[PDB]
RNA sequence: UUGAGAAGCUCAGACGAGUAGGCAGGCGUGGAGGUUUGUGACGAAGCCUUGGGCGUGAGCCUGGGUCGAACAGCCUCUAGU
RNA sequence: UUUCAAUGGCCCGUCUUGAAACACGGACCAAGGAGUCUAGCAUCUAUGCGAGUGUUUGGGUGAUGAAAACCCAUCCGCGAAGUGGGAACGCCCUUGUGGCGUGCACCAUC
């Protein structure tokens, strides 16, 4: 914890040194994809491979 | 489900024929007034993309299968699940210790061995 | 003693069936509709 | 009843710490909000490390029939701190975890009625809902917290008279049951949830004053 | 691993150390272990060979002889054992060089010399 | 480097891509069909947006930004000129350390693309915004 | 999964709550030598998985 | 219906000369980090062959012979490629 | 694979030239054999941070190679110095249609 510090705290041995931050909080795609938020409002999905 | 290859022949390169210091490997013709690259008649025939094999009868065996390079017991026991679409193929620097093991191995699998009998003989 | 059939499961369950309701009702109505139409 | 315990690596120390705490929340004492936002920390990570489901089934059901044995007087904050907790780590879990925690919310959906009938008997209905009706609006429903997720309202529109029905088999008696969606479908700054629940939520009207 | 700077890790300094040593470093070069009565008596794993040592030859073709060193060979880094030879086309025998390390010492050839080197070597007699 | 994927190698890029990729089939919003046309595109077509414009443009005329989120597929820096920082909601894919403690610390919250496609999947109520371009 | 263990098929089953014990992971069951019952053991402890 | 290497799977239609030049994806070589719990004196590498196979092709796999101590696939790095 | 039969098939590269004609280079095989390294500049992409940014002149440190990795005192360089159309969104309500607002980037008008 002080060699790399915290995402809001700085590091005690690396002088103002806060650890990086993600561009996605939660980084489970199917979570949000496959969650009650998205799949309440998204279309009814057609079929997968569809008949010829 | 049947085999088709649009082309058996292999694609020489051109005047490979006339120089044993131009080798059989096929080289485009970068030469403009080459007879060769223009496709004339009675040219040969160079590698086009027409030519390339159904998507999903490439890599097949005539026998159907697709090969699979085998070095141990190890890779043959990958193929329980594939055993109808691939065929195990012992490599050619595996001892003959290790050869007879792969294909008792492969037996007990289902799974065909395209050199099963390779620096080995038998005795009933 | 017995699993409880996960909540996402009877989640998808409603909505297939409202799902499934639609398609019923919309090839319902097709059917009486197309065979109006061919007479047309 | 320490919350380091509760969240150990191992369910024999997990279990032993639930039960050291079941007599902790039963104490004669006014246990402040952070109290028991801390204390919900430790619960939530011992129902994240819940491993197979019958364990998770029976250990909900541990947590649920905790509120009863909490004191009367504190007991609206043991419910209003596990929404708080629920609300900012839902998010945060997998897609193999929420199974697990629908479950919970579920089960402390219903330990709500069921707190609310039981309170019923001495005390009058109307005061007792009211009482609730606040927790539910200044904690889930409220409408100026635009970060708790929908996914837990919706659950608990789907689950909402079905779970008051559990409480009352034989009938339900006249009460503010749906004011808390009311609230929000009339005045909530989400037009995804406000166009939505109304869907999800299946109120009965039967017994309710007609406006 | 090696941590001194002043050892050379490298093959090429080593091959050119090894073949290009001296008579004096050859002796130390070809050092034989002892036998395990000779080891748990005198205290000491190996030692140089010398002529009259008894050995036994360990590994090779010829594994199992005995016999005195006639002559140790260091520009081949072998030794010559007697009765340990080979026959040649006209019948006469041609020894056969032994690698130091190959043979093992069941009886020394106790010299003042030797016997100061066992006492020095954490040794006893 | 624009058209149908992300020259980004990073992975959480082509997560969201991935995530709007859903988002902009499957729900008939520009929202979604805007946010995922500009996760490809390169740094050079994403400028900075400082916190500055983000607090003029939500409080414009009228204002009445009520809460809407801002939204930015870019970095949202910070402006130490202005001194007053008002309360804000702005999703981004990256805030610099100083804009994220000072949009916390002076009222409201930063959010990420996933944690707005939980609140709004179709970005409803959002206020979608660029920085400009000229440099 | 299935695998075999000399001469006996078992269910190998792991979950996501126990992703960071390596020891513990994986959980163990016989699959009977009975086809039938194999499929049915199969069924009852993968209940409710895809 | 299991067909989520979502970088996958799938459906449909049109189209196909090509110098300069533009663009993309691949084949091969020496060495380096990682990996294959990799191959090898029961034979590595190399070479030979009207043996067999794979790829549109660059190329790759393999049988037999010869041979005698090393060597390769995969991800990445590098260049006197 | 060899060989036969039928049909076809002008020697390759370079330069020339509409084109060829040409003139050149080529007895054969093996091995070697030609856009490389580096300094500056500009575009573009990726990555880090962002009104900032850049540790490696140097110092500290590094026991298992210590020419690595790790850490940063003082400087310094480069940066800082209203009306229309319109993306997107909400609300409708004859509901689609359209209207009412809010209007990024950017372009026109003051």
């Amino acid at each position: 914890d002080s060699v790399f510090g915290s995402t809001t705290e700085v590091a005690q041995l690396k002088k103002n040194y806060f650890l990086p931050e993600n561009i996605i909080s939660n980084a489970d795609v199917t979570r949000l994809i496959n969650s009650d938020e998205i799949q309440s409002i998204v279309k009814a999905a057609g079929p997968s491979r569809v008949k010829r | 489900v049947n085999i088709i290859k649009k082309r058996t022949k292999p694609f020489k390169r051109h005047q490979s024929d006339r120089f044993k210091r131009v080798g059989e490997s096929w080289r485009k013709p970068r030469g403009i007034d080459s007879c060769v690259r223009r496709r004339f008649r009675g040219t040969i025939s160079m590698p086009k993309i027409g030519y390339g094999n159904n998507k999903k009868t490439r890599y097949c065996m005539p026998n159907g299968l697709k090969a699979f390079l085998v070095r141990n017991v190890s890779d043959v026991e990958l193929l329980l699940m594939h055993n109808k679409t691939y065929a195990a193929e012992i490599a050619g620097n595996v001892s003959a210790r290790k050869r007879v093991e792969i294909v008792e191995k492969a037996r007990a699998l289902g799974v065909k061995v395209t050199n099963a009998g390779a620096k080995v003989r038998s005795q009933e | 003693a017995s699993i409880f059939a996960p909540e996402s499961l009877l989640k998808k369950t409603k909505a297939q069936k409202q799902s499934r309701e639609q398609i019923v009702a919309a090839a319902a109505e097709k059917k009486s509709a197309r065979q109006k139409k061919r007479e047309l | 009843p320490f919350i380091k315990k509760l969240a150990a690596n191992d369910r024999k120390t997990r279990d032993k710490a639930l039960e050291s705490l079941q007599r902790f929340l039963s104490q004669k004492k006014k246990f402040e909000r952070l109290d028991f936002l801390k204390l919900w920390k430790g619960l939530f990570y011992c129902m994240w490390m819940a491993d197979k489901p019958l364990y998770q089934q029976k250990l909900s059901d541990n947590l649920a029939a905790l509120v009863p044995i909490v004191w009367i007087d504190n007991r609206i904050l043991f419910q209003s701190t596990f929404w708080e907790t629920m609300g900012r780590e839902w998010t945060g879990i997998d897609i193999l975890r929420t199974d697990k925690f629908y479950l919970l919310m579920r089960r402390f959906c219903a330990a709500a009625f069921r707190d609310i009938q039981t309170r019923s008997k001495t005390a009058l209905l109307d005061k007792v809902v009211a009482e609730y009706n606040q927790m539910w609006m200044d904690g889930p429903f409220n409408t100026e917290n635009l970060a708790f997720p929908n996914g837990i309202l919706f659950h608990l529109a789907d689950i909402w008279t079905e779970e008051l029905r559990k409480v009352y088999p034989e009938d339900v008696p006249k009460a503010d049951w749906y004011l808390p969606f009311d609230s929000t479908i009339k005045s909530s700054h989400n037009v995804v949830l406000r166009k939505t629940l109304p869907k999800r939520l299946d109120r009965v009207s039967e017994y309710t004053k007609d406006s | 691993m090696k941590f001194s700077r002043d050892v050379t890790s490298s093959r090429r300094k080593q091959r050119k150390a090894h073949f290009g040593a001296p008579s004096s470093v050859r002796r130390v070069l070809m050092s034989a272990p002892l036998s395990k009565e000779l080891r748990e008596q005198y205290k000491i794993r190996s030692l140089p060979v010398r002529r009259d040592d008894q050995i036994t030859v360990i590994r090779g073709s010829n594994k199992g002889r005995e016999g005195k060193i006639t002559s140790v060979y260091r520009k081949k880094f072998l030794l010559l054992i007697e009765r340990v030879t080979r026959e040649k086309a006209n019948g006469a025998s041609a020894p056969v060089g032994i690698d130091a390390s190959k043979v093992v010492i069941t009886k020394l050839h106790l010299d003042k010399d030797r016997k100061d080197l066992i006492v020095r070597k954490g040794g006893k007699v | 480097s624009q058209r149908s994927k992300p020259a980004s190698e990073n992975v959480y890029l082509k997560l969201l891509v991935k995530l709007y990729r859903f988002l902009a089939r499957r729900t008939d919003s520009r929202f979604n069909k805007a946010i995922l046309k500009r996760l490809f595109q390169s740094k050079t077509n994403r400028p900075p947006i400082s916190i500055s414009k983000i607090a003029a443009l939500t409080s414009r005329k009228s204002a009445s930004s009520q809460n809407k989120t801002t939204v930015v597929v870019g970095t949202v820096t910070d402006d130490e000129r202005m001194l007053t920082v008002p309360k804000l909601s702005i999703a981004a894919l990256r805030f610099t350390k100083s804009a994220r403690a000072r949009i916390l610390k002076a009222g409201g919250e930063v959010l990420t693309l996933d944690q707005l496609a939980l609140r709004a999947p179709t970005g409803s109520n959002t206020v979608l915004v660029r920085g400009k371009k000229h440099a | 999964t299935v695998r075999e263990d000399n001469g006996k098929l078992y269910l190998y089953m792991k979950t996501i709550e126990r992703a960071h014990f390596p020891s513990k992971l994986w959980q163990r069951i016989k699959l009977s030598k009975n086809y039938a019952k194999a499929l049915e053991q199969i069924d009852q402890q993968l209940l409710y998985w895809p």
